[PDB]
RNA sequence: GUCGGCUCAUCACAUCCUGGGGCUGAAGCCGGUCCCAAGGGUAUGGCUGUUCGCCAUUUAAAGUGGUACGCGAGCUGGGUUUAGAACGUCGUGAGACAGUUCGGUCCCUAUCUGCCGUGGACGUUUGAGAUUUGAGAGGGGCUGCUCCUAGUACGAGAGGACCGGAGUGGACGAACCUCUGGUGUUCCGGUUGUCACGCCAGUGGCAUUGCCGGGUAGCUAUGUUCGGAAAAGAUAACCGCUGAAAGCAUCUAAGCGGGAAACUUGCCUCAAGAUGAGAUCUCACUGGGAACUUGAUUCCCCUGAAGGGCCGUCGAAGACUACGACGUUGAUAGGCUGGGUGUGUAAGCGUUGUGAGGCGUUGAGCUAACCAGUACUAAUUGCCCGUGAGGCUUGACCA
RNA sequence: UUGUCGGGUAAGUUCCGACCUGCACGAAUGGCGUAACGAUGGCGGCGCUGUCUCCACCCGAGACUCAGUGAAAUUGAAAU
RNA sequence: GGUGGUCGGGUAGAGAAUACCAAGGCGCUUGAGAGAACUCGGGUGAAGGAACUAGGCAAAAUGGCACCGUAACUUCGGGA
RNA sequence: ACCCACUCCCGUUGAAAAGGUAGGGGAUGACUUGUGGAUCGGAGUGAAAGGCUAAUCAAGCUCGGAGAUAGCUGGUUCUCC
RNA sequence: GGGGAGUGAAAUAGAACCUGAAACCGUAUGCGUACAAGCAGUGGGAGCCUACUUGUUAGGUGACUGCGUACCUUUUGUAUA
């Protein structure tokens, strides 16, 4: 697994801004539409985060006109052009899967100033 | 399929088997040198001899998770007024496992456990 | 389910062809030309040469 | 013509397209040929090879003799690869330069061995009820025959026994990345066994 | 990962509330419907002065699931529940809007005119 | 031991789909019928104990049979034949109905054959460590839709191809765990009741792991990858070429072809107990004495090789085995050190408050199975088996 | 006879409502209703779910191996 | 397995339920490993949610107190 | 608590000649229960199942008539002509 | 529990004691037995072993080979599954 760990390294350029469970980020998406490159907006909530170096991935979930979507990304994969975190939250928790059952004004993260 | 797991079940609940190793940690620290089965000997292994590295920092919170581990007031003091003191300068390998015969009664592999330095 | 017939002799003893027992690994100290098992503690209570158990 | 690797683990591979290609690593060791079979001689064509070390306790009179005819020092094993017309001499390093980049490959394997299984994982057998009354009999494998005609059960009848720990081959795997200064091989998805298990990459039959 | 018996909400306004597959279509013994599958539906509540009424029997495409979809880098996008649009007999939508999100696979040939009405294509 | 169901099947072909064809009241698309073909495939529900059937909705298709109407020492027990009770009916009655109805104990630790796995023994002619050929066997063999060809051929129009090519699916199967998830009573944390550790604090026991929230490795599907082929040969029906018997005709008599998912291969796996016990490379052993019932004999001493095993540390190998690795000339396991990962800011102290709590130290503390180093602990050059040049006959080289 | 019509379902030999052609209901072997009650029969729904698609992982107890003890049914003989 | 009566502490609790303990009494007269199939008894489970089945069998779920609120029908009590 | 026994599973050479685990019903009554007593073999007792009357019930057990009877089944033993 | 010693005519008459059968279980020796299909014998028959009578012998084993589906009962009829 150090032949294995160099290999992945090597794709591992990509600089990623530190963002914890909780934070509210948005995600720059490349969307290929026929022939036009673009990039398209995920804003949402940071629920669960997995490190594991090239197979990180993180959890952001977004309520879309009335309907709750939740899309893991891979955080080193192109599709992910950048990231940015609007505000950081102040959750005691590395999963926030509990968020799902809730929705409006109990679905609010305190913000970690 | 038990593929690249580590444990002995030991025919044990999982409470027993904490509370009887934490036992036998406790009676190996007090006489140095007890007899076991080999199975429970390799065992006591990866208990006892992560007690004795914690024991080589002598703290008020390296004290109070030796007794969490432990909990007895003479396993804690041993570790950290004798043992941690004596095994410093070892890099591990705080126990030996001797292989004796068999039980009588049952015909159980059995084995020496003594710590290193002095038994 | 039983035997519709009961087992012959032969049949019976053939069965225990694979009954036989092995001899364990016998080996001798040097400090003391005791018997023991190899890899063991001697019954006195050596192992490669120093005394362990201490009786 | 083939090598013999060992599995070094699964990743993935980024394109620039965003596409994820699931690889699996295999670390190629220059395979030393340790003796060239003719037709004149052993009745067929065939290169024998051997890689990685062996310590020189391990290795037995016969053995290093062997491995001294040929002039190479002792590997972790022996293997033998079916030629064509191609033409080696003991000695010869057969690296992973003889396969490129997008070509297809088979990779052979053991599996993982997962001992003695039942109908249901060996042999996908449906299970039985689990309630409705059925007694002790809830992952049983039913019938094994009919009746007093035939009155036995027919040979390669599917039952519970070994699975896994054989030799398996998976077929028309593409090669993702060559890396001969590193003797690596990345072929996409998976290959038999688990890591550090013994692999054979050969080009692909169909 | 849609089967019979699967209650799906419905995404346009054809005037069905609550739709139940009872069919997964193309193919001997399929089991499920992703998004972008098409299925047999019979209409289970519905809306008093609709398009569909219900009881009835109607093609659906599938738009979100709980299953979600996943996408060639190995991400996967997960809805919050399942939902369907109803189709006529030339596979074309019913109503004439769609609620809530979709995805980039119905952007096919078929089902464009679900991708053009939709809020958010994702 | 019965019907039906479940599980698991196996065979036939009088073929349902797919494949190849002849005739058609075959324009095309679609059909009808017959010949060949058994390789693979060949629904899910509602009702009913149902097999069936009807219905709904699919499918390329939802084949027909045999197998104790296959399969209860494999499961079920709805139906059907016990004992209870009831209705209709019959009988004066006890009762009865091949009418109905509510309820109603399904045993067996596998000896042999068989089958699925997995070993031990011996043999293969001196023994041994490796590699191997392949007689033979088994696995696999399904198929849709879209597009191009081409709105071309065909057709008044409507509609609408063959042949060929590309793509993308369903079902099935194998492997795998990078990814998406599941699990993860061996990791972390929260919390209720209670008991204890002298007490506070902090911890531990018990309560389904007390209840939960997460979660490493492994295992795993619902996740990932791959597969069926192409090709060849010999053929089936069928289509022929040449061609007489029979001045013609004729696929046939002589001769030469084409031709299918069937057969033989090709793909994958097993395979020399293939007693017909095969082949190759390499290694090891180069001593005497005596005797009888003289030679492929026996016995005594010396010798004990190559190698194998026992034993130990173990393993992604495993019921036990076996297999694979290592045994100090050592990273085989454990520990240790560092990292990673998970959890989520420990304890203590300080600070704010009346207090619960907050804040700082602090992404802290802890962290399984992972990765990388490291002889600290445990793997003792101990014993046993295995010998001492490998019979005879014939032939060819050779001396 | 799964009568027919209606309802309920995508689809209902069961169910509910009705018709009357009652094979062969019917008035204390009571007729027809009936609140409450029932470990009573039938049918439908919400919730809920490993019942199922389709099973996976985990935890204990057996099974397996070692040491001690030590049955059973059956059995004409077996080179089965 | 069955066997009449008496006593019956603490914390929580309505309680002689239940949990953890006290006074007391025990660890149940084969052990030791290993951690296959399969059986038994449990824990968790993606998406779906009765498609299972003769039948929701089994499981899952519900569950406490105070307060608000509560339908047809009724024998006026109920239903609740 | 106690009495009971509706469901499933287990168990079926059982721990058990009727049980256990998990659920279930009654639980101030036509209740459960101890001690003592009464009723019995064509007899008793029965909120009635032909239920129960010592693991035995469409007529208990035990001994006697009794070696009942058995047109039925099984078995019937040394040798030769 | 044995091995000697001793007692006794005898101890393998030693107290579970006269004799001490068979089933059944062993140890030793001889021969046969790991390419072979079935009521296990019988007919033929090599070799080996032992003993003297030294090969026209006796005993043991028996490679290989022809033939060959127990017995009782009951039956028209039974290897009868
Ligand atoms: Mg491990
Ligand atoms: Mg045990
Ligand atoms: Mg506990
Ligand atoms: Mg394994
Ligand atoms: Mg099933
Ligand atoms: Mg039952
Ligand atoms: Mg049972
Ligand atoms: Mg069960
Ligand atoms: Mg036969
Ligand atoms: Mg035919
Ligand atoms: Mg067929
Ligand atoms: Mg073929
Ligand atoms: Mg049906
Ligand atoms: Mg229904
Ligand atoms: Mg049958
Ligand atoms: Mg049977
Ligand atoms: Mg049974
Ligand atoms: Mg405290
Ligand atoms: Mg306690
Ligand atoms: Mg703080
Ligand atoms: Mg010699
Ligand atoms: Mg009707
Ligand atoms: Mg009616
Ligand atoms: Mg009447
Ligand atoms: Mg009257
Ligand atoms: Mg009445
Ligand atoms: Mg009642
Ligand atoms: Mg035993
Ligand atoms: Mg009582
Ligand atoms: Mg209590
Ligand atoms: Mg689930
Ligand atoms: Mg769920
Ligand atoms: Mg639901
Ligand atoms: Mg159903
Ligand atoms: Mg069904
Ligand atoms: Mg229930
Ligand atoms: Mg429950
Ligand atoms: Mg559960
Ligand atoms: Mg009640
Ligand atoms: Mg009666
Ligand atoms: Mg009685
Ligand atoms: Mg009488
Ligand atoms: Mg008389
Ligand atoms: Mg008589
Ligand atoms: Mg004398
Ligand atoms: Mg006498
Ligand atoms: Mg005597
Ligand atoms: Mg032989
Ligand atoms: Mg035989
Ligand atoms: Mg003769
Ligand atoms: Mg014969
Ligand atoms: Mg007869
Ligand atoms: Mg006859
Ligand atoms: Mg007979
Ligand atoms: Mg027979």
């Amino acid at each position: 697994n150090k032949i294995i760990q160099q290999i992945e390294a090597e794709q591992m350029n990509k600089e990623i801004p530190a963002f914890a469970p909780g934070d509210t980020v948005i995600v720059q998406v490349k969307v290929k539409e026929g022939d036009r490159q673009r990039l398209q907006a995920f804003e949402g909530v940071v629920i669960a985060k997995r490190n594991r170096g090239l197979n990180s991935a993180f959890t952001v979930r977004k309520i879309s006109n009335g309907v709750g979507v939740e899309r893991t990304f891979q955080t080193y994969s192109p599709i992910v052009d950048s990231l940015s975190v609007k505000r950081r939250g102040d959750v005691r928790k590395a999963k926030l899967y509990y968020l799902r059952a809730l929705s409006g004004k109990a679905a609010r993260i305190k913000e970690k100033l | 399929m038990r593929h690249r797991k580590s444990g002995r079940h030991l025919s044990r609940t999982s409470a027993h088997r904490k509370a009887m190793f934490q036992n036998m940690a406790v009676s190996l620290f007090e006489h140095e040198l007890i007899k076991t089965t080999l199975p429970k000997a390799k065992e006591l292994r990866r208990v006892a001899e992560p007690l004795i590295t914690l024991a080589k920092e002598d703290s008020v919170a390296n004290r109070r998770l030796a007794f969490d581990r432990t909990r007895s007031k003479a396993a804690v003091g041993k570790l950290f007024n004798d043992l941690g003191k004596r095994y410093a300068n070892r890099p591990g390998g705080y126990l030996r496992i001797l292989k004796c015969g068999f039980r009588a009664g049952d015909n159980a592999p059995m084995a020496y456990v003594e710590l290193v330095d002095r038994p | 389910a039983v035997q519709q017939n009961k087992k012959s002799r032969s049949a019976r003893d053939m069965r225990r062809s694979h009954d036989a027992l092995e001899s364990n690994a016998l080996s001798v100290e040097k400090s003391t030309g005791e018997v023991h098992l190899r890899h063991h503690v001697s019954p006195d209570g050596f192992y490669r040469g120093r005394k362990v158990v201490d009786k | 013509i083939g090598v013999v690797g060992r599995k070094c683990g699964m990743t993935r591979i980024f394109t620039e397209e965003g596409v994820s290609i699931p690889v699996t690593v295999i670390e190629v060791e220059p395979n030393r040929v340790t003796q060239f079979k003719t037709e004149e001689t052993d009745g067929y064509r065939a290169v024998q090879v051997t890689a990685g070390e062996r310590r020189a306790s391990r290795v037995t009179k016969a053995q290093a003799g062997h491995f001294a005819k040929a002039n190479v020092a002792a590997g972790r094993g022996v293997w033998e690869f079916r030629l064509g017309e191609e033409q080696y001499a003991a000695g010869d390093q057969i690296t992973v330069d003889l396969f490129q980049a997008g070509q297809m490959v088979d990779v052979t394997g053991e599996s993982k061995g997962k001992g003695f299984a039942g109908t249901i994982k060996r042999w996908n057998f449906r299970g039985q009820d689990n309630t409705h009354g059925n007694s002790v009999s809830h992952r049983v494998p039913g019938s094994i025959g009919q009746c007093q005609t035939p009155g036995r059960v027919f040979k390669g009848k599917k039952m519970s026994g070994h699975l896994g720990a054989e030799r398996v081959t998976v077929q028309s795997l593409e090669i993702v990345r060559v890396d001969a200064e590193r003797n690596l091989l990345l072929v996409k998805g998976a290959v038999p066994g688990a890591t550090g298990g013994d692999v054979i990459v050969r080009p692909a039959a169909k | 990962m849609i089967q019979t018996q699967s209650m799906l909400d419905v995404a346009d306004n054809s005037g069905a509330r609550r739709v139940m597959c009872i069919k997964v279509l193309g193919g001997s013994h399929r089991r499920y419907a992703g998004i972008g599958d098409i299925i047999k539906v019979t209409v289970k509540e519905a809306i008093p002065r609709g398009k569909v009424k219900k009881g009835q029997v109607m093609t659906a495409v599938v738009v979100r699931t709980k299953h979600g979809v996943r996408r060639t880098d190995g991400s996967i996008i997960r809805f919050d529940g399942n939902a369907a649009v109803l189709l006529n007999n030339k596979q074309e939508p019913i109503g004439t809007r769609i609620f809530g999100p979709v995805t980039r696979e119905l952007r096919t040939e078929k089902f464009m005119k679900i991708v053009s009405l939709a809020p958010e294509v994702l």
